[PDB]
RNA sequence: UACUGUCCAAUGAGCGCAUAGUGAGGGCAGUA
RNA sequence: UACUGUCCAAUGAGCGCAUAGUGAGGGCAGUA
């Protein structure tokens, strides 16, 4: 079924997996910050990889803003089909809407991550 | 500029001072009216009301019972309470100074009274349109105050819940507006906490809703508001 | 043989039958959270200027590590006696370890009040 | 009781960081204005004294690392063959006489400072184990007037609290203070370190108790609280 | 949680960042 | 610690005071 316009970019059926278990592995190396509160610290603090957000969460508008601060420091983003899938994928009882991979130098996913972040970008203009 | 949120947070601000002045006034007239009328003070406990009466009866006791304009104030009860305990005064009359000053004073309070209502009346009338859902949930005040420290709606869309929190903290420790706020104040001590955590929490979720001008006609605030008046009626 | 010597420097030294009466009022503020153990938290206690009397015990080894105490119940005038064993005070103050340095902490409209004076007073008596 | 030895060891003390400050300092300005030739030798020998030391003789003319004297013994021989492999390689230009007698100026400064700090620090170790012979054997005889400068005094040092003791200079790290930074903690695995100290800062304050009253002169108490720490140590892991 | 065994413990167990901060499981009942 | 039952939980569980402060039990192993 197709989403709310607004969520966009939105991944393959493809990238979402991709995506998803870049997360997991990322979460447990200590690169990851879940849900969207810590998520939005992170974008503030300009230590932000990429950002994941689960199109599916009502209201939408409720996460809306970190594609805005994606803008004030260049950082990419998507969208997932569920949330409830991102949130399995954090390693999380309960859903999860957006999530944020840290910067740390010298992690072993430095290469596994460009990789994402790469890929973002071919699906926006 | 002309930042139209500036001018709310502003205004909202006279209503506190007003009604921090309201309180000296009050204070006031309750000192200085003790000398002719002195167990007044506790039939009518309310400060508004106790100042009405005093405009009314004033230097004539008598003029209390029978009195049209009392009676759309005071229930009987209290009327025919204070009209029984004054013909039992206990303190004697005042001077024309001391009655002008007074009932000068009088008139001070309900004019900034009444002032202080119209300039409310603005604060939600604009408050609901830069911020409906924000409103509906903490107050159409307190959410111009956070909006007010925080510097705008969209400032505000871009904070972290844990931050909002404690925003207008210096009392207690890391409370802030929402602490203070009505809906966090009126329940039992110990359930304030982890209901200022809420309250800020579900804000920062209306605050982002209102920060893309989306359900103006107010439909996600109530549903929030919802959410956590139930949260409450479950905590007992 | 009599243990009745005891380093002289752990002064004054508790009757035995006195003794008894600390340990015992010791184990009841105990219970009426007006007591803390401990070198360090009786220290505290004393400057803070709220204990009614100190008990260190004469086991204490090194004997210096709380003759600090003594003098310090001075400045603050505040009743200090020593009982013999750091291991029975220890168990008084129901812990499975020894205790060398309680104090009885001061509290308003507590019903050991009297004992605690009593206990004041007969401490007072040796130190003069 | 006017001038009292332990403030003048106190301040004695203090030199000795305020050399570390300025040799680390001195350190960075050689390292950068020399890693003009030779830029790889730094990360070559990582310590400070040694490096100095070495680029005072090196110098100008770099040729003849190999069976030198003193850059034979100021340096291990194992280290002294990768240095003539980078050092036909060599990395950078020679010096104008303006940049290289600032450096070898910069050097003599450098040891010239260290010498005078060692010669403190042995000042400050013995005194201080007269002062406070046993608080010394456990932390160490700077440490030790470190805590010593802050409480004013064996006197009241002895009268606080060990929990107090224990936060004595601290502001980097939230409540880690002078015991925490001390040598006898530092070289434990960091997870250690928050235990380790509140241990340590505890039987600190039982000799700086005993040296209060000049018991165990010779130290025993001292030797005995530091062994009793050292094994809890191992145990720990 | 109970029990058992061992170690450590008032001569101190355990705690200790950031408040425009923190960031995962937690509460109640019953059973073992 | 574990199991069950139920109520919450990233749309945030729990924290929030003192730091010249705190002040009691704890870790590990075996058994249920």
């Amino acid at each position: 079924a197709d989403v709310n316009p607004k969520a966009y970019p939105l991944a393959d059926a493809h990238l979402t997996k991709k995506l998803l278990d870049l997360v997991q592995q990322s979460c447990n190396y200590k690169q990851l910050r879940k849900g969207a509160n810590e998520a939005t610290k992170t974008l503030n603090r300009g230590i932000s990889e990429f950002i994941v957000m689960a199109a599916d969460a009502e209201p939408l508008e409720i996460i809306l803003h970190l594609p805005l601060l994606c803008e004030d420091k260049n950082v990419p983003y998507v969208f997932v089909r569920s949330k409830q899938a991102l949130g399995r994928a954090c390693g999380v009882s309960r859903p999860v809407i957006a999530c944020s991979v840290t910067i740390k130098e010298g992690s072993q996913l430095k290469q596994q991550i460009q990789s994402i972040q790469q890929s973002i970008e071919r699906l926006l203009v | 500029a002309a930042p139209e949120y500036r001018v709310i947070v502003d205004a909202n601000n006279l209503t506190v001072e007003i009604e921090n002045e309201l309180n000296i006034i009050h204070k006031f007239i309750r000192d200085k009216y003790s000398k002719r009328f002195p167990e007044l003070e506790s039939l009518v406990p309310n400060a508004l009301d106790y100042i009405r009466t005093v405009k009314e009866l004033g230097n004539s006791l008598d003029k209390c019972k029978n009195n049209e304009n009392l009676q759309q104030i005071l229930t009987n009860a209290t009327i025919m309470v204070v009209s029984v305990t004054a013909s039992t005064t206990q303190g004697q009359q005042l001077s024309e100074e001391e009655l002008e000053r007074l009932e000068e004073a009088c008139d001070m309070a309900l004019e900034l009274n009444a002032s202080k209502h119209r300039i409310y009346e603005y604060v939600e009338s604009r408050m609901s349109f830069i911020a409906p859902n924000l409103s509906i949930i903490i107050g159409a005040s307190t959410a111009a105050k956070i909006m007010g420290v925080a510097g705008g709606l969209t400032n505000l869309s871009k904070m972290p819940a844990c931050n909002i929190m404690l925003l207008g903290a210096q009392v207690l420790p890391h409370t802030g507006y929402i602490y203070h706020s009505d809906i966090v104040q009126s329940l039992p001590p110990d359930l304030r906490r982890k209901a200022a955590r809420l309250v800020a929490a579900k804000c920062t979720l209306a605050a982002r809703v209102d920060s893309f001008h989306e359900s103006t006609e107010g439909k996600v605030g109530y549903e929030l508001k919802d959410e956590i008046e139930r949260k409450f009626d479950k905590w007992q």
